[PDB]
């Protein structure tokens, strides 16, 4: 039972037809960043609510957040699914690491999944990702598709604990305004 | 002579300190161009670096020793005759991303000072480069990257001679380092943003210049197809109603011969412009003495009825916004013996008492 508002902020869309090849993609959580798996043509998009923009300009980071990874979606027989998530968190994208947590879904249709993690570092409390201060690193969030023409797109869905905390400022470049593909929602349809 | 070796005291680990002399241990230097222009940046580099080629008492002291409590100060040292000015600003950033803007926007926010050489002989603040911590090291402000900035806010009002050199010095103090962090409780007594309002330019003339600078901080400064955010502002963000005390930091940033007196006041979107009854409002004059060049204004909660939004739809025009704006409109003239416009920074120092309502889903564009 869901209560305090999450912000969409990152999707990712799986390559178009033909593309039938199991693939992934990476979401770091913190930079806001979606990087594919190899070149398969993934479409992404990152939205700019506040607490992306707060992610993306906080340099240092203390408390827990709440995700939200929504599944879709697409016209498919119920009993021709065959479509698996696989999640991971990783500390870093280094093969030497291993997984921090690991959730499985073979939910036909689409599919929810709620999960949480803390941001904690040695600066009393706080982290500052990926600094190569005390080898800080940040969190990302690998997504698997065995079926990418039964799933359609990721999508993550943020919430600040009221115990996050924030200090400092990072000098980021200008962040492009939002701007369809795929009807689900009104304005697209 | 051979003695007790593990008994000397050679694990002198405490921090910097002595006389002020004692406690330098850099310098750096700003070039002046007689000919800038507003935006246009001055010193771009790491902090750490500031101590390459220095050799002043504390340099050693300063890159060896592993645990600071103390602050970093820094002096700004220039001048210029009274007939001129300019403004500069002074940052510290906790770090950068590829490309990034230098826009005083996003640069001031963290920690800063301003000052017109036209009026101060020098100007300095300390500050903690660890925002949350009450300790550092030169090791640790060298890899996390802390960024120094300085930047041309406004150009100059008259032209200089020659080209000429801002000198800062970097020294120690025991003022003691504490942090400053940000969190969600919805009622907290001192918020600092330092959000860059805008600048605001009055050009010389007898028309009634109206500026209107928007009370909804949230969702950044505009820009193209983009926008500027900082973490300050866009903590802020985070609620969708507020109020509080507003703490306005105004700067004269033109020389002392460029004049004028500005009406500051709370009002709405619906106040038209050439309605000579602004003063029916209640309002502060605001006069700049030569000497002066920096004025707190002070908006206590009984200058708002209601909260108010930290965001509003873009496309929401004037007459259909019922967000309160801060208006500076000049009271009387601009004008001098000079040529140049006067420019005016102003500057959301923070919020007393503030208190934040409800939580904003977010609007993707600003204004």
């Amino acid at each position: 039972e869901a209560s305090d508002v999450y912000s969409p902020c990152m999707i990712a869309s799986t390559p178009p037809a033909p593309f039938s090849d199991v693939t992934a993609v990476t979401f770091d959580l913190i930079n806001g960043k979606i990087t594919p798996v190899g070149d398969d043509n993934w479409n992404t998009h990152i939205y700019n609510p506040p607490i992306m923009n707060v992610l993306r300009t906080a340099a240092w980071k203390s408390g827990t957040i709440h995700v939200q990874l929504n599944v879709r979606g697409a016209g498919v027989k119920r009993a021709d699914w065959d479509g698996q998530v696989f999640v991971y968190l990783r500390q870093s994208m280094n093969p030497e690491s291993y997984d921090a947590r690991t959730f499985v879904i073979s939910q036909p249709g689409s599919a929810m999944l709620n999960f949480s993690f803390d941001i904690i570092g040695p600066n009393s409390g706080f982290e500052f990702a990926e600094s190569p201060w005390a080898n800080q690193t940040t969190w990302y969030l690998e997504c698997v598709a065995t079926n990418p023409r039964q799933i359609q797109q990721f999508e993550v869905n943020m919430r600040f604990d009221p115990n996050f905390r924030v200090a400092g400022n990072i000098l980021m470049p200008p962040f492009p305004l939002s701007t369809p593909l795929l009807k689900f929602r009104f304005r697209d349809i | 002579m051979e003695q007790n070796l593990f008994a000397l005291s050679l694990d002198d680990t405490s921090s910097v300190r002595g006389s002020l002399l004692d406690t330098k241990f850099a310098q750096t230097r700003v070039l002046l161009s007689k000919a800038m222009a507003g935006g246009d940046v001055l010193l771009d580099e790491y902090l750490y670096d500031v101590v390459n080629g220095q050799d002043f008492r504390a340099t050693v002291a300063f890159l060896r020793t592993h645990v600071i409590t103390g602050k970093i100060k820094v002096t700004a040292t220039t001048n210029i005759s009274d007939n001129s000015g300019c403004c500069l600003m002074l940052a510290i950033n906790s770090g950068v991303r590829g490309k990034y803007s230098t826009d005083v926007y996003t640069i001031c926010s963290q920690d800063s000072m301003t000052w017109n050489p036209g009026c101060k002989k020098n100007f300095s603040f300390t500050f903690n480069p660890n925002p949350c911590g009450d300790s550092w090291s030169a090791e640790m402000i060298s890899r996390s990257r802390v960024r120094m900035t300085v930047i041309c806010v406004s150009g100059w009002t008259l032209s200089p001679t020659t080209d000429v050199i801002a000198k800062l010095d970097w020294s120690i103090v025991n003022e003691k380092c504490e942090p400053t962090i940000y969190h969600l409780a919805d009622c907290q007594n001192w918020l600092p943003l330092n959000r860059w309002m805008g600048k605001l330019t009055f050009p010389q003339g007898v028309t009634s210049e109206v500026r209107r600078m928007p009370l909804s901080i949230g969702g950044g400064a505009g820009a193209t197809q983009a926008f500027l955010a900082n973490m300050p502002n866009s903590w802020i963000s985070m609620w969708r109603y507020f109020r509080g005390e507003l703490h306005f930091e105004v700067t004269k940033m033109s020389s002392p011969y460029i004049k004028a007196t500005v009406t500051f006041l709370i009002a709405f979107g619906n106040l038209s412009d050439a309605f000579g009854f602004y003063e029916s409002f209640p309002h502060r004059i605001v006069q700049f003495a030569e000497v002066e060049e920096k004025c707190t204004l002070v908006f206590s909660q009984q200058e708002f009825v209601t909260a108010w939004s930290t965001q509003v739809n873009p496309r929401t025009t004037l007459e259909a916004d019922g967000c309160p704006y801060l208006y500076a409109i000049i009271h009387d003239s601009t004008t001098g013996t000079i040529s140049g416009d006067f420019n005016l920074g102003v500057k959301l120092v923070g919020i007393k008492d503030f208190c934040g309502i409800g939580s904003n889903p977010g609007i993707d564009g600003s204004r």
